[PDB]
């Protein structure tokens, strides 16, 4: 038997400890206090946990993946800080608290977000141990590719421009979600598998894996935005009900969306058959959690 | 300016164009391309190629780094101008997101020998981070046109431009394979030259910047260049002199 | 525990009284004596002696530093307490000046404690003067006193307040322990560990001084700090090696 | 000597260069900005010059005595930043420009001053090169003695408590001037002299030199005020004050007699300058 809650509890606890030690208060105090206010706010830490689980799945150990794991959690956090800003979605609640910009100003929020992204690169580059330079450089590259214009950003920009299309096909809605949500989960899993010593074939299998849960994660985020209250999610929920955003609970409905999340899950887990069920148990649990979470 | 620097600045433009080509989806690559060249030319970028050429290496080894330094600068520039203080070609959200995508592209170019690239990523990332250029952007929001001293303004310039220039010079010396004692000298040269450039441009605002501040940064820069010789050493000196 | 830590403070006070003699002109030494012993004691001084003995040094080897540390602390204390907020035996002007006489007297005590018959004294003392002056300078204690004035009683985050206490008290305690280890003859790894311990010990300590006002006292911050503190004492295994962990009670 | 003004100009310049490099703008910005505001306001830098001069006088080189030179100017600076504070002399100006607390506030000025005082020790101690540790420590001790309860501060404290006491005798006046002016010049010469490798006998002569010209400065300023409370003229007359000045100047110069004439010249020049000023 595999206790997924005890697993997630100690891994989240370990990641939150490294995040807190990685981003310390120092001059300029406001920039740093604002970086810490959102980073240590209280997310589920799905991305760094995926990074670490993939690392440990191919033979590596947590300590080598930790810097990279914090890095994806840093970029994830800054992508949310910017996403909540008045020119983007203008939300007022995030991770259970007022959004960053409401507490420090749009300026500091923007800056703090930029510092997180920058520092994520510094941290992985300069703090990762138990891997040779070539591995590190390579990982930094995958990280770059997963969040830039062929990754996260592209997804978010095509999302704010495609906020008018009322004839969006399942290929335009596919592109959105794969880039704005799957690309970072792909980078998280890949980063850990490479830093774990993994072989090209394994890495390729896992990338294919992250792909399925990455799209699953989003599909589920859209359902939560239409079925749960802002208090419950800890963030501003509902604004996807009005705004002409490209979502699944629209182009096919909520029930058919659920069904879809279900297929996606099964597909992800069917990728994990590549590995022994004993070593795949953690990523199998993370895949379910991603599917049935309530936030 | 000077043709030697305009020539090097242009090789960098050719490489950025070579690397960032508009393609589908264009709603992504248009702003990326447009905003990269909408940012002014930074000498932090050409110093890299120069410092590298000054220590025996060829600029083709420092190009990727020079490009990254520029893009890091582009992103910061885009961000320091969200509102419509004027009429931008793209909305505040596309600009905001494009900056977020510019920086990673600079790291992507570098990641794409590995002990020096690692060291350079650390340099650029630290220079564009909370303790570099962002400290300058942040503190700048405080400068009141005629109520702020030259000491405070020189500081913001050191953080906003100085650190990126110091970093450019350093990455160039590192990529050309120079020795630690040389990297530091060049890093300090950049630091002062950059702080200087920041003062020139900050001069346009309130004209109270006496030639004394300018001569100090100038003098401090060339002193660091002592120990170097040849054609390239005087070319490097014309970045502050002339 | 109770007796050891008390004997340390008493030795430090006994050294100060012997060193600061009220003599003519009493207009100068009267306030200098009064203000040196009216300031609360700082654990930073105590930590200095404790650290010196912990590494094998004799208490007399760090007494001058322990005293220098209390003096820099007292001068700082007097200066943050003027404005005329309350009733003061000496006027604002004599308090400020005396604060300026107390600091150099700390360095004088240290320079003057070099025993010419001991060949290792100069190097160890020079290094401690550097530590104390830095800790109580613009990048240490002074940073904290300055930032402290931005704290709005019930509307300031815990992260900011802990930063203020790391600078205001932590830097000084780190100094205290490190100087104690240095003067005691400890090797670099030992000094570093003790410095770090001091840093967290002082920050936690300051955190308690803060409690009173901005009552937002999070037990997590107290656990993270004491935890970090103790995680630095891995090497010294014994009572004094695990006694330091007593203030954290 | 020749061009004593050009000599002083070169020393101040070189010193202004080292001060600028030693106290850089940095976080927390208002504390450093404030330190620089009063430390870099330019001035004659007689204290740093006395330190350098004394070093080269006994054979040392400027380089070695530079940090200590900046140190004494730092000390001088904060003693002035503090002397101007509201609770002290409460002045809005000094050298035609706004006092430190007027542009930064009381709190910051008090703390900036404290920073300059402790940084002076940090800088002398960690930046002095070309001297054994017991030599630098000995010099830190001398600096501490000349600026505390038996030096600068005492002068400043006894002055503050003697402003409501109209009647003051010569002995009281000399105490204040010695401590408030001479004590820091004496420290300047003795830090240079000891960092340069001078002998105890050479250090002792220099200590006398500084004490003589520090007092000399105060007697001459009193003479000029009357030929333009308690003063030398009010206590012993202009005639006597002038006799005393000439005697102070002669004794100061008698101290430099057995030093190489060439190295001694700038110092001899400085005594006459203070002695024959017209303002
Ligand atoms: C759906 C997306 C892309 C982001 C919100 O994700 P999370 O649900 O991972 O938010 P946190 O747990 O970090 O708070
Ligand atoms: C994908 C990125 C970078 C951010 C979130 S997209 P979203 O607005 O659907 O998600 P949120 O509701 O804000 O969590
Ligand atoms: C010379 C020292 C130690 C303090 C200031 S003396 P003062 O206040 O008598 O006169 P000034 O303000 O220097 O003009
Ligand atoms: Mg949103
Ligand atoms: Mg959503
Ligand atoms: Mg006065
Ligand atoms: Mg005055």
């Amino acid at each position: 038997m595999f206790d997924f809650d005890g697993y997630m509890l100690r891994k989240a606890k370990s990641v939150n400890k490294a995040l807190e030690a990685a981003v310390q208060m120092k001059e300029p105090l406001k920039i740093h206090e604002s970086m810490r206010y959102s980073l240590l706010a209280g997310g589920k830490r799905v991305r760094p946990m995926l990074c670490i689980a993939a690392c440990e799945l191919v033979g590596g150990d947590e300590s080598t993946a930790m810097p990279a794991a914090c890095a994806v959690e840093m970029i994830h956090t800054m992508s949310l800080m910017h996403d909540d800003l008045p020119c983007m979605d203008n939300d007022d609640l995030r991770r259970g608290k007022p959004t960053n910009h409401m507490a420090f100003g749009e300026s500091v929020a923007v800056l703090a977000g930029d510092a997180l992204l920058s520092f994520a690169f510094e941290h992985v580059a300069a703090a990762t141990k138990g891997a040779p330079p070539e591995r590190i450089v390579r990982v930094l590259g995958e990280l770059a590719v997963s969040i830039g214009s062929e990754g996260l950003v592209a997804g978010q920009v095509v999302d704010v421009c495609s906020e008018g299309m009322a004839e969006v096909g399942l290929d335009h809605l596919e592109f959105i979600h794969h880039h704005k949500t799957a690309a970072l989960l792909q980078g998280s899993v890949v980063l850990g598998a490479i830093l774990g010593g993994g072989k090209e074939e394994e890495v390729a299998k896992l990338r294919k894996f992250a792909n399925c849960i990455g799209l699953l994660f989003q599909v589920v985020d859209d359902i939560l935005d239409v079925t749960k209250s802002s208090k419950e999610l800890g963030k501003t929920a509902g604004k996807d009900l009005v705004a002409d955003k490209t979502t699944y609970p629209k182009l096919i409905g909520v029930e058919k969306s659920k069904e879809f999340a279900d297929r996606l899950n099964r597909e992800a887990q069917e990728q994990l058959l590549h590995f022994h069920p004993h070593r795949a148990a953690p990523l199998i649990a993370l895949a379910n959690y991603i599917a049935y979470r309530d936030n | 300016m000077q043709p030697y620097w305009a020539a090097i600045e242009a090789d960098i433009e050719r490489y950025l164009k070579k690397s960032i080509t508009i393609r589908p989806p264009e709603t992504v690559f248009g702003p990326m391309h447009h905003l990269t060249f909408a940012a002014p030319a930074t000498a932090a970028s050409t110093l890299c190629l120069a410092a590298c050429e000054l220590v025996g290496g060829d600029r083709s080894q420092a190009m990727a780094a020079a490009a990254a330094i520029h893009l890091v600068h582009a992103a910061a520039y885009v961000h320091e101008h969200l509102p419509p203080a004027i009429q931008h070609k793209y909305g505040p959200n596309v600009e905001l997101l494009t900056g977020d995508g510019i920086v990673p592209f600079g790291f992507e170019l570098l990641a794409g020998d590995p002990d020096r690239i690692l060291r350079v990523i650390i340099e650029i990332s630290r220079a564009g981070g909370p303790e570099g250029m962002i400290s300058g952007l942040h503190r700048e929001e405080e400068i009141v046109d005629g109520n702020t001293s030259l000491d405070f303004i020189e500081y913001v310039c050191k953080k906003k431009y100085g650190e990126m220039h110091a970093c450019g010079a350093a990455c160039g010396a590192i990529l050309g394979g120079a020795a630690e004692e040389e990297i530091q000298k060049l890093r300090n040269f950049g630091l002062y030259q950059g702080t200087l450039r920041g003062m020139m441009e900050m001069k346009n605002s309130h004209q109270l910047i006496d030639e004394n501040i300018i001569g100090k940064l100038k003098e401090l820069a060339l002193e660091e260049l002592g120990g170097f010789h040849g054609k390239n050493a005087e070319l490097m000196s014309s970045l502050v002199a002339e």
